């Protein structure tokens, strides 16, 4: 299941130094996202001294471990707007009409492509770090999103009642 | 007592007369029990909105007026009648939240609400099997603890089970439950009948035949799909319950009074279903 | 009718939800009472009770100017599946900038357009509008063709 | 010019009668709504209720 269905895309690939007394030691950080495009996604991180390949390797395993189900509306978009603050990134994301593109920041684009979020429009305010953007994106996707079924049951209402009325 | 009899005769004018009389001439306003009786009145007249308004007022006025498990059971009955399972579940959560203690009737009424809600995909919101399953789980939670029983609850329990059996199209369970109920009713009446059995056989059978059981059995027949699999088949507690009831029905048939059930545990064809439908009708 | 009192109530419900308190209290005014009733009818609040500052009322008490100062409305909060039903509560119409919308712009708001920099209605959301001293859901306000002031947003 | 003046008077009269008529039919909608309120409160047991409070 895991290899054939999950798709891996590197999001961050960089060199971070830890200057020790003898000299500058340089290691490789990699941040990746694995998603089946069908409502399951996860993020992974890896750190390797000798070659980035090992960093991406451990990142792939870590992403596989943290693979989690993601709420989705019609299997194409978020249930409602998500306004989320994560360690200095402000993500404002909006659900969209069918056929709407992924008109978002690129990091969010790969995350949505991996997780099967077809439709979204969003803006990133305050800091624009890709690392924090990705972490906050997944967190706001899973914590900050509530399914209409769950909302209705928590309110003890039928889906017909909670569903919005059509106006024109 | 006035409101009790007025409900039993469903006289709206008598309700108005008694309530207005007491308030005007006696300074007496309904307490929690009288307001619960008023809710039962509104339920009798199928006036759900007024019943919910009264329930809200019982919560609002004071803690003495605050609903208890009896009023909550009545409200669960209203939820059954409206086939409103999310509200029934939310109410059950409220009884747990307010520390009110459930009773046998609470579990039975929840099971009936879920059984009725699971009738169609439209009313069940596409969770019909899940709702029947949850009703069965509530019946199991009943079976765990003694709670407080009521002389009538036993009957309702059977009906509740049959409801979950009837809406799932489980012919064999419906047949088993129908046979066991009719047999126990007939034997209990005949054992406790003052007159001779033979002369009063008409009255005995009229007492024995409860139309609700017949209607639920025929609903079990109508929803027959050969490819269907019962919800109670999957679970271990469920399969054990099914096995126990089917074994009891089989043994009872193997061992007076007779019913025209065909000599088979299950009906596997439409033709046999039609034959038994005509037989019981 | 203070938007200040209503804002204080909104923040109080938010805080009460975040620390997971089952029962709390709010001022006993008709704006607060109508607000609590509309939240309760929509399933956000478990129950409403009359009471005093000390607690809910044991027996029924008439409301008079003698006891009005200490009267309170005790709202019970719902927590389902380890989450708060009344997750968040906001005021759209601040005391500074008050938003009185005609019916057409309420329809636009319910239909996804942003009017007067108000983020439009969301699926699981509730918006309350006061028209002629009666609080009501925005959908009902549109249904009755009532011009009114949009007050708040509970999600 | 005679035809123009007469037709302009005619359109004004007909239009005003039209608007008045529309309002008079809308009166029917109001009164039937009030009637529907009667049946709403016909089934009332006189106990004070929270919605009424």
């Amino acid at each position: 299941y895991i290899t054939r269905k999950l798709t891996m895309k590197p999001l961050v690939m960089k060199r971070v130094s830890n200057q020790t007394g003898k000299g500058k030691i340089a290691s490789f950080y990699a941040l990746v996202v694995v998603g089946d495009k069908n409502g399951m996604v996860g993020l992974g991180e890896g750190k390797s001294r000798e070659e980035m390949s090992k960093a991406i390797f451990k990142a792939h395993w870590d992403a596989v471990r943290n693979l989690k189900e993601i709420p989705r509306y019609e299997n194409r978009t978020i249930y409602g707007d998500i306004d989320f603050r994560y360690h200095g990134v402000k993500l404002h994301l909006r659900s969209a009409k069918p056929g709407f593109g992924l008109r978002v920041n690129h990091v969010i684009f790969e995350i949505c492509e991996c997780a099967g979020i077809k439709d979204l429009s969003g803006k990133v305010y305050k800091s624009r770090n890709d690392m924090n953007i990705a972490k906050g994106t997944i967190e706001a996707f899973t914590k900050a999103q509530k399914t209409l079924d769950e909302v209705a049951l928590g309110r003890g209402k039928k889906l017909v009642d909670v569903r919005k009325v059509y106006y024109s | 007592n006035c409101l009790k009899y007025s409900t039993k005769c469903s006289s709206f004018h008598d309700m108005d007369y008694f309530i207005t009389k007491f308030r005007d001439d006696y300074g007496i306003t309904p307490n929690k029990q009288n307001l619960t009786t008023v809710i039962q009145f509104y339920s009798r007249k199928e006036m759900t909105k007024q019943a919910w308004n009264t329930f809200d007022t019982m919560k609002f006025l004071s803690t003495k007026h605050f609903p208890d498990i009896c009023t909550y059971n009545t409200m669960l009955r209203i939820c059954e009648k409206e086939r409103n399972f999310p509200k029934a579940l939310d109410l059950f959560q409220e009884i747990q939240d307010h520390n009110i203690k459930p009773t046998t009737n609470t579990y039975i009424m929840m099971a009936r609400v879920l059984a009725s809600s699971s009738s169609n995909a439209v009313v069940s919101e596409g969770k019909s099997d899940s709702l029947r399953l949850l009703g069965w789980k509530y019946l199991h939670e009943l079976e765990d603890k003694n709670l407080y029983r009521h002389k009538k609850d036993d009957l309702n329990l059977f009906l509740a089970m049959m409801a979950l059996a009837a809406f799932d199209g489980d012919i064999e369970l419906s047949r088993a439950l129908y046979y066991l109920f009719i047999a126990k009713k007939y034997k209990t009446l005949c054992a406790n009948w003052k007159g001779n059995i033979l002369v009063d056989q008409d009255t005995i059978w009229k007492s024995t035949l409860m139309p609700e059981m017949l209607n639920y059995l025929m609903l079990a027949y109508a929803r027959f799909d050969p490819r269907n699999l019962p919800v109670l088949s999957g679970y271990e507690k469920g399969i054990e319950l099914r096995r126990k009831f089917l074994r009891e029905f089989d043994s009872s048939m193997r061992l007076k009074f007779k019913l025209p059930f065909l000599p088979i545990s299950d009906l596997n064809s439409e033709a046999q279903v039609l034959a038994e439908s005509n037989a019981i009708w | 009718m203070s938007l200040v009192k209503l804002a204080n109530t909104c923040a109080h419900l938010q805080n009460c939800s975040k620390v997971r308190v089952a029962l709390t209290s709010i001022p006993y005014t008709k704006l607060q009472l109508q607000f609590a009733y509309n939240l309760y009818q929509q399933g956000f609040l478990s129950s409403l009770q009359k009471g005093s500052t000390m607690g809910p009322d044991k027996d029924f008490v008439e409301v008079t100017p003698d006891n009005i100062s200490t009267r309170r409305l005790w709202v019970g909060l719902k927590y389902r599946d380890n989450k708060p039903v009344l997750s968040s509560c906001k005021l759209i119409s601040k005391p500074n900038s008050r938003i009185h919308l005609p019916m057409e712009d309420m329809k636009k708001l319910c239909s996804g357009v942003t009017i007067r920099n108000i983020k439009p209605l969301q699926p699981g959301e509730l918006i309350l509008v006061r028209a002629h001293n009666n609080i009501m859901d925005i959908n009902e306000a549109i249904s009755k063709k009532l011009d009114g002031e949009v007050l708040c947003r509970v999600k | 010019l005679i035809e123009a003046f007469r037709k302009e008077e005619a359109r004004l009269l007909h239009k005003h009668e039209y608007l008045q008529k529309r309002t008079k039919e809308l009166e029917k909608a109001k009164e039937l709504e009030l009637e529907k309120l009667n049946k709403e409160k016909s089934s009332d047991l006189t106990i004070m209720t929270l919605d009424k409070m």
